[PDB]
């Protein structure tokens, strides 16, 4: 979302990201089927399958996406450029 | 709500997956008769990309035996005063008559275009056909 | 015993002709704009052949005349271009109008 | 099965190639 | 935005107040035309402004609120023309009658105007 | 109580049979033949997503195989007449000028919609504020050409499958049929073949459209008695 105001920004951004929604498989619901590992641009993640309890040992952008989309244990690695867009 | 990517996935697959997931209160019109009737291929989306190197296309030319016989009647004489019609699908062209007849003394056991060549135009000139030739 | 697609493909009258350099067609027209006049010869694209000035009368709509087709489809790739060019119509010359 | 089939062959129609008017001169 | 029913109770506050302009300048609320509902306006609320777009007017509510398009779909949601997806349905549907009519022709074959 | 029957009965029903309205009858192999539909554009500009379609090139004429048109043009007027039958909102588009009045024509006989005109960024994805926050958007979208005056897909393609409406398309040697759903590869181009489309489509919807006043009717009747 972009806007001169902060307050109008925070608008733009939520209200136009649940018309470009996805849906994430879970594993019995806690976490992802396989181990994961690309590059977006120059981005590396390296994404792992962990057994429950394990929780979330992630970058803290990660940990708060997968809350949302309810994974609650997974391990991951961020190398190349940190860009949160990325 | 709904879910506007178009490059991830398909319409079904996106709107499967939001239906069940409890986004989607109900479902949409088209649904029920897609999962009945689906197309044969996915609708997903694809990037085009060049061939590089020896990598080609698999489209073949499409030949015929007639067209070595085509080739030389149209060098020998070529097109005669009597236009085509394509519009009728039953149209005989002077050439084709040429055909079944180089075609049909084929079957008797002439194995030489030359001869065989050469005896078919003197069964058209017989049937009454003009046929002239360039020289 | 159904005729399959490979059987009228390889009967059609398109088929057999060959090389449309230098044919001998009947075409018809359908559409007059001011002495432009498009004709129709069986093909996939029409042909734009101007009115002649000998007698120009004699041309309109449902007119048959005589084409000497040089291209079915006007196409060419220039510099810089990742597909051909098409015009979306025929190449004739129109030589008359055909009679009975 | 079917002989409406079309055949690999190469091109009949295709033209010999063009030659300069001293091809084949001294 | 102003509904039909809303312009429908404009037009009988216009006609109830017409007859009681008329009941105070001793006129036939009958054969009461609008020239006279002007010239009793111009005398009862004088307004010397310079613009007439500014002075009191009672006029009838046809004159006075813009014309709005009715309403294109009904209760299923099916729009009632055939090209309302194009948004100028009207435009294009007057186009399309033209130029169905030079079709026609080709078949079977100003100093006052501006 | 009533609704479950109703639904059952109406909505379930066609969806149980291979061909509930008989679309198959309306087209035969020989009849695309004899419309030109077969014919394709140049070997040059043959698209790549559309080889699978294509028979052969006949002296640099890419040939269509029309024993996939029929299977593909099957799955396309069953699933037309589906949505017809349904109450469901169907939508033209082309942008040839050439084909512009027949189509616009078609669409009025056949109680549907057409749009064959320059097509406004937003008629699709900012819907409700050029038309209001209520409108129904179409259900289903039928393209007769899917390319534009400039050899482009049409933005529609794209702004279709964004609001999740199910396309239908005749697709030539020279598109993409990426995001099409039903896509029937056929000759776009020569008027012999429109013809065939627009009737083939006309007819699909006007008998969906009759099929389901006889469904009602006997259920209204049975349903009193
Ligand atoms: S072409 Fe110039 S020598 Fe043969
Ligand atoms: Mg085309």
């Amino acid at each position: 979302g972009k806007a001169t105001d902060r307050m109008d920004a925070f608008r733009k951004a939520k209200n136009r990201a649940v018309h470009h929604l996805h849906y994430i498989e879970r594993y019995e619901d806690h976490t992802i089927f396989h181990d994961i590992s690309l590059r977006f641009k120059r981005t590396h993640i390296k994404m792992k399958k962990q057994p429950k309890g394990y929780g979330l040992r992630c970058h803290r952008a990660i940990i708060t996406i997968c809350r949302l989309i309810g994974i609650k244990d997974m391990y991951a690695k961020v190398s190349g450029s940190i860009n949160m867009l990325s | 709500a709904g879910s506007r990517l178009e490059t991830v996935g398909s319409i079904f697959s996106r709107t499967r997956d939001l239906v069940r997931a409890g986004v989607l209160k109900e479902k949409p019109l088209w649904f029920d008769v897609y999962d009945a009737f689906p197309p044969l291929r996915e609708p997903v989306f694809q990037r085009p990309r060049v061939r590089y190197g020896k990598a080609k296309a698999p489209i073949q030319d499409i030949w015929y035996h007639e067209d070595r016989i085509r080739a030389k009647f149209y060098s020998v004489y070529g097109s005669g005063q009597r236009a085509f019609d394509l519009f009728n699908p039953n149209f005989k062209s002077t050439c084709q008559r040429f055909v079944e007849k180089y075609t049909e003394l084929q079957k008797l056991g002439e194995t030489d275009e030359e001869k065989l060549f050469v005896e078919t135009g003197k069964a058209l000139l017989a049937e009454g056909v003009i046929l002239r030739r360039v020289g | 015993n159904v005729e399959s697609f490979a059987s009228m493909l390889r009967h059609s009258p398109l088929t057999q002709m060959g090389p449309a350099k230098d044919k001998l067609v009947i075409g018809r027209i359908f559409h007059i704009v001011e002495n432009d006049l498009y004709i129709d010869f069986g093909g996939k694209f029409h042909c734009v052949c101007r009115r002649p000035e000998v007698d120009g009368e004699k041309y309109q709509k449902g007119t048959r005349v005589r084409l000497r087709l040089l291209d079915l489809e006007l196409t060419s790739r220039f510099l810089g271009a990742t597909t051909d060019t098409t015009v979306l119509e025929a190449n004739a010359v129109l030589l008359g109008i055909q009679e009975s | 099965s079917n002989e409406d089939l079309p055949i690999s062959m190469e091109n009949p129609y295709k033209e010999p190639l063009k030659k300069c008017i001293l091809c084949g001169k001294h | 935005t102003y509904t039909e029913d809303f312009i429908k109770k404009q037009i009988e506050e216009f006609n109830i107040g017409k007859r009681h302009l008329a009941n105070m300048m001793g006129e036939d609320p009958e054969t009461f035309t609008q020239e006279d509902i002007d010239r009793a306006i111009a005398y009862l609320f004088p307004s010397g402004l310079f613009e007439k777009r500014a002075r009191p007017v009672m006029k009838h509510p046809e004159q006075i609120f813009p014309r709005q398009r009715a309403i294109q779909w009904g209760e299923d949601g099916r729009p009632f023309h055939y090209l309302f997806y194009t948004g100028k349905q009207s435009y294009y549907s007057l186009m399309h009658d033209v130029y169905g009519m030079l079709l026609n022709l080709e078949k079977h074959q100003v100093i006052g105007s501006r | 109580e009533d609704s479950t029957d109703f639904n059952d009965k109406i909505l379930n029903e066609p969806l149980k049979h291979s061909d509930f309205f008989n679309v198959k009858e309306l087209f035969s192999v020989r009849s695309l033949f004899d419309a030109r539909v077969h014919l394709g554009h140049k070997a040059g500009c043959r698209h790549r997503f559309m080889e699978p379609y294509i028979f052969g090139s006949r002296l640099d004429h890419d040939i269509i195989d029309l024993e996939q048109t029929a299977t593909h043009l099957q799955l396309a007027l069953n699933f037309t007449a589906h949505m017809a039958y349904r109450k469901g909102i169907i939508l033209f588009i082309s942008r040839n000028r050439q084909f512009s009045y027949l189509i616009e024509n078609m669409a009025r006989d056949c109680g549907e919609y057409a749009h064959t005109r320059y097509f406004r960024g937003g008629m699709l994805t900012n819907a409700r504020l050029l038309f209001g926050p209520t409108v129904r958007l179409p259900d289903l979208i039928i393209f007769l050409h899917t390319l534009n005056n400039i050899f482009e897909p049409h933005v529609a393609v794209r702004d279709a499958a964004k609001m999740n409406i199910p396309t239908v398309g005749i697709v030539d040697t020279n598109c993409n049929p990426c995001l099409i759903t039903y896509p029937v590869p056929g000759n776009d181009d020569s008027p012999l073949a429109v013809h065939l489309y627009c009737r083939l489509f006309q007819t699909a919807i006007t008998r969906a459209k009759e099929k389901r006043q006889q469904v009602e009717a006997l259920y209204r009747l049975q349903g009193q008695k």
